[PDB]
RNA sequence: CGCUCAUAGCGACGCUGCUUUUUGAUCCUUCGAUGUCGGCUCUUCUUAUCAUUGUGAAGCAGAAUUCACAAAGUGUUGGAUUGUUCACCCACUAACAAGGAACGUGAGCUGGGUUUAGACCGUCGUGAGACAGGUUAGUUUUACCCUACUGUUGUCAAUUGUUUGCGUAAUAGUAGCAUGAUUUAGUACGAGAGGAACUGUCAUGCCGGAUCACUGGUCUGUAGGUUUAUUUGACAAAAUAGUGACCUGCCGCUACCAUCCGUUGGAUAAUGGCUGAACGCCUCUAAGUCAGAAUCCAUUCUAGAAAC
RNA sequence: CUAUGACUCUCUUAAGGUAGCCAAAUGCCUCGUCAUCUAAUUAGUGACGCGCAUGAAUGGAUCAAUGAGAUUCCCACUGUC
């Protein structure tokens, strides 16, 4: 397959990288880190997280055309 | 008419192999003998992509569809996309739905005006469904089972359910499918429909081990 | 203490079995691909340096698999391969008792690149400095007319030639300015044939691009990375010994019978750790290529959109300060022996292979860079961070 | 047996469950648990535990389930695993939990599976492929 | 403390072992497997075959051998020989190492033999296996006993059957039509195995034959002629059950 | 016996051998001391070959099985019970063959047992005590010597004048083995039930040799953060708590916990044949010759000689 | 009813194992048998007991609390693997 979106941030999930997490539920994940997942088990939202993404989209930092080049 | 084939000696093709209306998906992973033959027998007309979806052997009970919509996963590769675009001429969506907590082919049995589903698929992929397919999506299962596309085998003038069925729920079926039913069952070892045969309303290709009384059942209720 | 097994699997290869340190830096051996194929598209072997990997997606090609045509991330081995100096020839005749050196010839038109050959090619107590010592024709005319002498000896005689050949390493970014110098057999033709296209290439260099193709497979020899003193569990690969942990423990428990009366040459010890040749025949290839210069800017990493934007193979910082790769690289698929900058020989296939996956062409999708030390495609990596900025740092700007 | 797959059989998945390893019935059948008792395609070595990636065929039996199918040594299906494997794709996988199926020996889940199936899984065993909700 | 070599504390024999108790003291004797039985059957082989050993044991386990003053405490004798024959003779066998194996094996073979002999699956009267006869046995549970005849045990186990389940305790009887060419090599093997009635032979007709034989022995029987001939053999019941077998009760 | 039929396969009543993987027999060595048992670990060797290779017999139609030869090249498992070798079961497997090496292997381990002193019970004994009966607790010392082996320098005290370069390659070692699926094919074969094979293709088990682009582990990078107790007046920033703890963590190292790679000629054995006598015919054999094994020898791969 | 042997007789040597208990740290045979615990148990437990060679202050049986005492099992934990 092709470049991905993360599912926990915003960042570049390229295709040789990352890992691949499915929940019970029924539901899946990248996560281009491990620092990542270990967020994500935490229960750590990424709207705290400042290295995030997701938190620069909703802060108005002009992320997201990084995210798609 | 039916018609005795095997993916690799397995007596389930209808998971390895997808009938429509119109349109045909036939899965490849080393199985030579099944590739050929299943253009020898559709209505020499219906064309055949001879592709993997989400890389995998499945594709006759992964993907759903008729002649004005296809469902395919979110797993699903662009490339392959790509290659099932190019073998269906333009009279139909093709779209890769938005749907991972349910398959699109094991949990959705369809027909050209109505269908089937899980009672638990999310609202908003159901609507997605509707609007493709073009077609009245309603949610009701089999006895025992919430698994549509695994235990009914449907099409327009004929369906099949599961030998376990009880008679009211057949009744509430037809009631709502407006189609007839039969508990029938493809092979006699497997409880599954849609694993043992996919059907089409000209043609059916079956199991190996579906018996030759069995074959005739089928034949009757889809009016082959 | 009854017997009892039945069995004990043998624990290593005895085919590698003196385990010691290799002499030869680069990788040598006796054997070259067997002779008679074509003149000089056959000079059969070249001299790389590992310059990192990658990991390199792309479309499969083999039938009867899961899927034929999908996308593979296989990883991928990248060499710098500098155009290699032919700098002599020599004549190399069959004996009963072997194949004696019969005569040498060296190219006297060119004495720089003797100046190239610096030290461990020159010790009189040399050290990154030539003092000019270097024998060959000061005679003008009468020294002439004993090298064509020479040669025609060397065309006579039932032999197989090969030409002295040699790296540039001062065009590298390593730190050594001490040329590579290995010996390529040149095949095919008559030995009077290849005696004068040796003489030719004299002056000129060569290329990995006319050696090799970009399809072909390729037999990879270096010495393998240095582990030292090693004990038999990482050596010989044998059980740990019981317990939370007794008088031992990283042992083998037993190193022979009584009877016998000594130990084996043949069970695991203790000794060193990789560092020897050997020698990983059949490597795909997939590119053979130079990136920005020379070569197209578009065809850097494959072209622009489709293929990836374009861009040098180097990562981002280079292949971690051990290397950025300037001149003509090759990819070979993934893993070969030695670190980050060990000079690699590469020898053609002994026998030339025509089975699965030597004549399968391949056309590569994404060679992909470093995200542990950035994000990325480069500039895209710089602007993405840019915007982060830094909270965390060894400064928190109060 | 069968086992009729794939054409190969994968492309490898990991050992995850060696034996003794116990795991999820994620199946409509009495059995709650399955311990792994030992794996089909397990030529052995010395000191070393059969193991079970994704789509091995297990010897199980129940250890906590209903009485009925209990103190019996059963055929199964690895059907998710939580030890993470490298697919084609490039990306690796993993699950929440480690899982298992009840079939017949050549393969015919008779239930139909709760939670995700595992492509690799789906590839392999037809049957198991049909009964799923998710291969995803 | 520690020794160079085992303090040595074997002294277990493997043969045979006849037990015989008198005047509160256990006595034994080594004896081979078979050769007991033979001498109680009343077949000679003198004292010097039957006898492993010609000294009285107190215990072959142990090795201890029986005293003079014992001896003549119990036997009214000191001569070890002529106690060894009053042993075998009135005394019981006993299992040593070796019997205790056969012991666990003997009760199989009996339960295999025992149980076999006379049915058939409730509903008609066909052939079927000796696993499910066996299952049935312990569904309504039988305890094999050594001091009764097997036979007679036969009789008790279906007797448990014929109460739960139909099961046909009597012999059935066939009827063969066999092709003149190539049923003569049949009937040989048929002939000797079980008996042969209503034999009736034509040349231009097929040739018809009715047999004698247990529910159990159909399969044996049909089996037989079809790899032998390399056709197809048409099986016909000439009566669905027919006297005697277990059912006159021998 | 094997429907028939001595020898497909078995084989009475007999007889002839071999082996030292049984237990005896004996007392030759060892009693100023050869550490007993089993297990783990590791290597090598044997063939009396369980599987795999090539073959030949068969009551070999097919599948399956049994019998024999060349073959020891490669494999020969996970477990419950028991100190147990042995035993018996469960499960996998192509197969789960038998054996040796001071009943291989205690300055390799363990010490479960045997096998000291404490103690309990049973039987015996008046008793002290006995038990080749059961139970429980009970110190496992020393290599730094020599050789052997593993690797490492170094002399070839002319390395053939010195230092050095590129080579040669005697000799030694040597590695890949095996499986499943599918095409073949529901074909051959068969009355049907059932049900092959050669080649091709795709994967895997075990083994081996590498590597670290990915993923995972590791973290003294004491790299950054968090936070406990204390200390420096507070802030700040540090320290101490033998790295205070925790989270994240590159470089590196490493994992069938990740990745890559593992060749092709000749000569034979078994056997099957050829031409062909001796023996007018005959015959694979006597002269001669052909095919042919996971064999052997090279190729390849590892080392590189008081060898060039 | 020949099993079982109350009963009777006699002998050794005074009487002849009662209540209990048990393959028990006491059972050779023995890896006893039956049930249960395991996928599988020479282990464990509960039953049976002509008990080689249990048994009544040579104390028998029972047993809370306690045990750096011995044994078995499951849960959790675990580089034991």
């Amino acid at each position: 397959m092709k470049t991905s979106l993360c599912n926990y941030s915003e960042f570049k999930i390229y295709p040789a990288r990352g890992m691949k997490f499915v929940r019970g539920d029924s539901k899946v994940f990248h996560f281009i880190n491990t620092k990542v997942e270990s967020l994500f088990f935490r229960k750590i939202n990424p709207r705290d997280i400042r290295w995030s993404m997701v938190y620069r989209r909703i802060y108005k930092n002009t992320t997201t055309d990084v995210s798609a080049k | 008419m039916a018609t005795r084939l095997q993916y690799e000696n397995s007596c389930d093709v209808g998971v390895f192999l997808k009938l429509t209306n119109k349109y045909c998906l036939v899965g490849q992973c080393g199985s030579k003998q099944f590739l050929h033959t299943v253009e020898n027998r559709l209505a020499d007309h219906i064309p055949v992509v001879e592709t993997s979806i989400a890389g995998t052997r499945i594709v006759g009970r992964l993907s759903a569809g008729n002649k004005n919509g296809l469902l395919l996963p979110n797993t699903c590769t662009d490339q392959e996309l790509q290659q099932i675009r190019n073998s269906l001429p333009d009279d139909v969506v093709v779209q890769r739905i938005e749907e991972k907590f349910s398959a699109l082919g094991n949990c959705i049995a369809t027909n050209d005006y109505v269908a089937l589903v899980h009672p638990d698929i999310d609202r908003e992929t159901e609507e997605i469904i509707a609007d493709v397919l073009g077609v009245e999506v309603f949610r009701q299962t089999v006895s025992g089972n919430v698994l549509v596309g695994t235990y009914c085998a449907l099409t327009n003038q004929g369906a099949l359910v599961h030998p376990m069925t009880s008679i009211a729920d057949q009744d509430e079926l037809s009631s709502l499918l407006q189609v007839p039913l039969v508990a029938g069952t493809v092979n006699r070892g497997n409880e599954c429909v849609a694993a043992g045969c996919v059907v089409n309303d000209w043609t059916a290709i079956v199991g190996a081990d579906t018996t030759a009384t069995e074959i005739s059942v089928i034949e009757s209720i889809f009016a082959l | 203490m009854s017997h009892r097994k039945f069995e004990a699997p043998r624990h290593g290869n005895l085919g590698f079995r003196p385990r010691k340190r290799a002499a030869r830096h680069q990788g040598k051996v006796k054997s070259f691909p067997k002779d008679d194929r074509t003149q000089k598209v056959h000079l059969t072997a070249f001299m790389g340096y590992k310059a990192g990997m990658t990991h390199v997606v792309r479309d499969l090609e083999k039938p009867g698999s899961k899927m034929h045509k999908k996308e593979i991330v296989e990883a991928v081995t990248i060499i710098e391969c500098p155009p290699m100096y032919i700098v002599g020839l020599v004549g190399y005749v069959e004996t009963a008792q072997g194949l004696k050196t019969y005569k040498t010839v060296w190219a006297q038109h060119l004495s720089d690149n003797f100046r190239r050959r610096l030290y461990k090619n020159w010790y009189k107590s040399k050290s990154k400095k030539a003092f000019t010592k270097y024998v060959k024709q000061y005679e003008t005319e009468e020294g002439k007319k004993s090298i064509e002498a020479s040669l025609q000896a060397i065309k006579k005689r039932c032999s197989v030639v090969r030409v002295i050949a040699h790296t540039q390493v001062h065009k590298l970014k390593l730190t050594q300015k001490k040329a590579h110098v290995l010996e390529i057999q040149v095949n095919g033709g008559s030995i009077v044939e290849k005696v004068n296209f040796a003489v030719a290439n004299f002056e000129k260099t060569v290329n990995v691009t006319g050696v090799f193709a970009e399809n072909e497979l390729i037999d990879v020899i270096g010495v393998t990375k240095g582990k030292g003193f090693n004990g038999v569990i990482k050596r010989w690969g044998v059980r740990k010994l019981p317990r939370k942990t007794h008088k031992g423990l990283r042992k083998v428990a037993c190193i022979g019978a009584w009877h016998p009366s000594r130990v084996s040459t043949t069970v695991p010890r203790a000794g060193q750790l990789g560092y020897h040749h050997r020698v990983e025949r059949n490597k795909k290839i997939y590119r053979i290529g130079q990136a920005q210069p020379e070569d197209g800017k578009q065809i850097s990493t494959g072209k622009t959109e489709f293929d990836l934007t374009e861009k040098t193979i180097n990562p981002m910082g280079g292949f971690a300060h051990y290397g950025m790769v300037k001149h003509e690289f090759l990819m070979l698929k993934g893993c070969v022996a030695g670190p980050r900058k060990r000079a690699l020989t590469l020898r053609k296939s002994i026998t030339t292979q025509t089975g699965r996956a030597a004549l399968e062409k391949i056309t590569l999708k994404f060679i992909d860079t470093s995200s542990k030390f950035g994000h990325g495609l480069h500039q895209t990596a710089e602007d993405k961070t840019k915007y982060f900025g830094v909270k965390k740092s060894r400064s928190t700007k109060a | 047996m069968s086992k009729a797959q794939a054409v190969g059989s994968n492309y490898r998945v990991s050992l995850g469950l060696p034996v003794g390893a116990v795991m999820n019935s994620a199946d409509n059948s009495g059995a709650k648990n399955l311990y792994v008792i030992a794996v089909k395609g397990i030529k052995g070595r010395l000191n070393r535990l059969p193991s079970a990636g994704v789509g091995d065929m297990v010897m199980a039996t129940v250890k906590k389930g209903k009485p009925e199918l209990r103190k019996k040594v059963c055929t199964g299906l690895v059907v998710r695993q939580r030890k993470h494997w490298k697919r084609k794709d490039g990306v690796y996988i993993y699950f929440e939990d480690n899982a298992g199926v009840m079939c017949n020996p050549k393969g015919e889940v008779k239930g139909n599976i709760l939670g995700p199936v595992a492509k690799e899984c789906s590839d392999l065993w037809p049957k198991v492929a049909t009964n799923a909700g998710t291969i995803v | 403390m520690s020794i160079f070599t085992p303090t040595n504390q074997i002294r277990l024999t493997n043969v045979a072992v006849v037990r015989m108790k008198r005047a509160g003291k256990r006595f034994e004797i080594a004896c081979y497997k078979n050769k007991v039985v033979g001498w109680r059957s009343g077949v000679e082989k003198d004292l010097d075959e039957v006898l492993q050993t010609h000294s009285v044991f107190v215990n072959v386990s142990k090795g201890q051998v029986a005293k003079k003053e014992d001896l003549i405490s119990a036997f009214g004798t000191d001569d070890q020989t002529e106690i060894c024959k009053q042993i075998l003779t009135k005394g019981e066998v006993q299992v040593s190492d070796k019997e205790r194996h056969t012991q666990l094996e003997q009760m199989f073979r009996d339960i295999a033999t025992i149980v076999a002999d006379k049915c058939v699956n409730p509903e008609t009267k066909r052939p079927y296996t000796v696993i499910l006869i066996e299952r049935a046995m312990k569904d309504i549970h039988y305890s094999v006993k050594t001091n009764k005849s097997t036979k007679q045990q036969a009789l008790e186990v279906i007797k448990q059957l014929k109460e739960k389940m139909k099961i046909e305790r009597a012999h059935m009887r066939l009827r063969f039509i066999l092709p003149v060419n190539e049923g003569k090599k049949l009937k040989e093997k048929l002939k000797p195995l079980i008996k042969v009635i209503e034999s009736e032979d034509y040349g231009q007709q097929l040739e018809i034959v009715c047999l004698i034989d247990p529910g159990c022995f159909r399969e044996i029987d049909e089996l037989i002629k079809k790899e032998t001939k390399g056709k197809g053999s048409l099986e016909v019941l000439n009566l669905k059950d027919v006297e005697e077998g277990d059912e006159k009760f021998e």
